[PDB]
């Protein structure tokens, strides 16, 4: 598995903490740890758990 | 093909701030001085000649250069191969690579 | 060289290195315009082409 | 699919930015175009504007364009949104901030939209070249011939690696932000988003402030304030104003890569 | 920019036949050989931006009717300067050029 920052939490990346809504709750705050995980090789999961809001 | 990327300028209002060589391709950094930008908002910054803007740009690779490039080869010697067709008295063709 | 073949040179295809000579200007903004003006050689993998 | 791509880009806001030609003059445009892409063969180019396609402010539905009216953002219905080269282009399909269109050659792009009785446009100059494949020089495609690989834009992710940079907007300058209260100005922070001042009353006086605050000063010119939004993003724009400590990434999906087709 | 009674610069006056019929400008298509950009206009005269062309056609709508003019001026595109380009850039240099005043 992948691991990736938001601040000093480090988590796997394919599961952020807040799931069913990450960019309702805390927008700041999903944009700054999609920021912080620039380099991650698995960004791309991490891009689809953030958006996804059903 | 390359794209010139293009970053977003810096624009500090009542400051000059200058350049830092970063590693990147063709990197070109420049530090006009007397801007006064005009935005939707209108006066954007305050002073009226004392303002820096800051622009960079660097070259990188053309989104499609993984579909259209030419790759640039040396070539020395290699093997030659080559595919045989064989018959001899009743039995038909083999057709054997070789 | 600038624009005739070679001025993009990448060692593979997901290279990092990416040498690049295009002879690029940064240029003045124009007067309450914010943007960034620059000049560059037309690139040489279309002469080529 | 096309559903979580969409999704995807309810992070970005348009933006308004500078435009060359935007019909009278040169202004600061909904609708700029950043980018045309026009190294595809048979014509098709891709265009990177300054208004979200296919999104609404509260979700997706693939009929609406969004864009600032301000600091609006407002959604419409996309009433003509029309690309013209030299004469007018087939809009192949829009998403997120890019369209990608079939156009036939040009010297000239302008594209633009409808909103109720406002008409939005932006042309750019950038010469557009069609692209015969082959060892015929056709002007159009033709309809029977043969089949031969070309460069040609996708409509559906390709198994994307194609990223767009993206960062949150720096100070949003506005001046409706300004207002002469009493005989001293204020500052009205809209909803719950920040604004710096920078007020040149004799002496210097500066501040973020999250809610209203008369910041003494005696004309409207004097108090230059800043919007201070970072609940979006916005494309890593060479026409969009940044500050020293804005460093932080965004790194966006790339609708309509390039790909080999026939 | 004309009313019968008035100014009012969102409006158009034009004969149909004897009448002197006014009506909101509904379109007001110029165009050379792509749609040209209308700068203004102003009494008998219109100031429009326009790409190269063999022809120049002005249009307009009144309701269903369509009354559409085309005449055989060929429009030169006229670059100022040492480089001949087609359409006017983003950046370069200012260099002094003839231009139709949009007021007076
Ligand atoms: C650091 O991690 C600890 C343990 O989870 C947590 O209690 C603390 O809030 C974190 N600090 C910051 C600044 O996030
Ligand atoms: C020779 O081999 C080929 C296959 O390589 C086969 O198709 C062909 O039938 C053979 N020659 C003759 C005369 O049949």
């Amino acid at each position: 598995t992948v691991m990736c920052v938001l601040a000093n939490i480090t988590f796997p990346c394919d599961q952020p903490p807040c799931m069913p809504c990450c960019y309702e709750k805390n927008p700041h705050e999903t944009l700054t740890m999609l920021e912080q995980n620039y380099d991650s090789r698995a960004y791309d999961q991490l891009l689809d758990a953030a958006v996804k809001c059903n | 093909k390359y794209k010139t990327k293009v970053p977003s300028p810096v624009v500090k209002c009542c400051g000059a701030t200058q350049c830092t060589s970063k590693p990147h391709p063709d990197y070109q950094c420049q530090v006009f001085s007397g801007v006064y930008p005009f935005m939707w908002g209108g006066a954007y910054c305050f002073c009226d000649t004392e303002n820096t803007q800051m622009s960079e740009a660097y070259v990188e690779r053309s989104e499609e250069c993984s579909i259209d490039h030419a790759k640039a080869y040396k070539v020395h010697t290699g093997t030659v191969q080559a595919m045989v067709n064989i018959t001899y008295g009743s039995v038909s063709w083999r057709s054997a690579d070789v | 060289k600038a624009g005739s073949f070679g001025d993009l040179q990448s060692r593979t295809s997901t290279s990092n290195d990416l040498y690049a000579n295009t002879n690029l200007k940064l240029q003045r903004p124009q007067a309450g315009i914010v943007h960034t003006p620059f000049t560059q050689v037309p690139s040489g993998f279309e002469r080529w082409k | 699919d096309l559903d979580t791509h969409f999704t995807q880009y309810k992070l970005a806001r348009p933006y308004i930015a500078d435009c060359p030609n935007c019909g009278h003059s040169r202004c600061d445009s909904p609708i700029a175009i950043e980018e045309v892409r026009g190294d595809a063969h048979a014509g098709v180019i891709r265009i990177q504007t300054s208004a979200m396609f296919g999104l609404k402010t509260d979700g997706v539905d693939l009929a609406y364009m969004s864009f600032m009216n301000g600091k609006t953002q407002k959604s419409i219905k996309i009433d003509n949104l029309h690309v013209r080269t030299s004469a007018p282009c087939s809009l192949v399909s829009h998403h997120g901030y890019y369209i990608l269109a079939q156009c036939p050659p040009g010297d000239t792009v302008t594209v633009g939209f409808h909103d109720g009785p406002n008409r939005h446009t932006c042309t750019v100059a950038h010469k557009v070249e069609f692209r015969p494949v082959g060892r015929e020089k056709y002007r159009h495609p033709p309809e029977h011939g043969v089949e031969l690989p070309c460069n040609r834009y996708t409509h559906k992710r390709a198994d994307q690696g194609h990223y767009v940079e993206m960062h949150q907007p720096g100070l949003v300058a506005d001046h409706s932000l300004l207002s002469i209260h009493s005989a001293k100005v204020k500052i009205t922070v809209p909803s719950g988003a920040q604004v710096k001042y920078y007020c040149k009353c004799p002496d210097v006086r500066k501040g973020i402030t999250s809610s209203d605050h008369t910041t003494t000063c005696t004309d409207v010119k004097q108090c230059r304030a800043y919007l201070i939004d970072n609940k979006k993003w916005v494309y890593n724009s060479g026409r969009l104003p940044r500050g020293e400590g804005d460093t932080f990434k965004g790194k966006l999906h790339v609708p309509f890569v390039p790909v080999k087709a026939k």
